[PDB]
Formats: C-alpha cells, sequence, structure tokens
C-alpha cells in the first residue's frame, strides 16, 4: 500500500520462497550463490525499513510501534530461514 | 526457477524516495 507496507510484503514473499525452495531441495546445489545474495539483500532492506521508522517516530503524529512489531517479525523470519539454509547437509 | 520476487528493487528504491520526502 505504502512503500513501506510493500517492501514488508515483498520481504517476507521473499524469505517465504526460499524457505519452500529449502524445503525441496534440503540437501547441500544450483540456487547455493543465489540464496546468499538475496539474503544479504534482505539484510540490507531491513535496514532500510529501520531508518525508515527512525524518522516516522520523530513525527509525534505517528505510532511506530505496528511497523516495528512488523519489522521485528521479519528479522524473526530471517533468523529461522538462515539457519536452516546453514544446516543442509 | 528464478526466486527472486518481481518489482522488490523497484518497491525498495520507492520506500527510499519517500524516505527522502520525509
Amino acid at each position: 500500500e505504502d512503500p513501506f507496507q510493500q517492501v514488508v510484503k515483498d520481504t517476507k514473499e521473499q524469505l517465504n520462497r526460499i524457505n519452500n525452495y529449502i524445503t525441496r531441495h534440503n540437501t547441500a546445489d544450483d540456487q547455493e550463490e543465489e540464496i546468499q545474495d538475496i539474503l544479504k539483500d534482505v539484510e540490507e532492506t531491513i535496514v532500510d525499513l529501520d531508518r525508515s521508522i527512525i524518522v516516522m517516530k520523530r513525527d509525534e503524529n505517528e505510532d511506530v510501534s505496528g511497523r516495528e512489531a512488523q519489522v521485528k517479525n521479519i528479522k524473526q523470519q530471517l533468523d529461522a530461514l538462515k539457519l536452516r539454509f546453514d544446516r543442509r547437509i | 526457477k528464478s526466486l527472486r520476487v518481481s518489482s522488490l528493487n523497484k518497491d525498495r528504491r520507492l520506500l527510499l524516495r519517500e524516505f527522502y520526502n520525509l
């Protein structure tokens, strides 16, 4: 919807897509470089979401607690995924 | 198959643009 919500949605979708892939190829791979590149891009995307929250928080007419909870959730999704990725044997 | 989500990079740039409107 707003640019922030769109990126949130794209990021969860992007993480979910790799997660589905890992389930189907859980052995240690064609997409190995690709997955590393996308995960690093996701890291830097979350930094952008956090900066965006920082600036919005300056506006006393904004409550960023909903956005903060969405970013925390994405970070949890990313952390769970990174471990799955790392542990393919 | 590509794992990449379409419009992800476009959407990030729109975020950063918004970031400089604020």
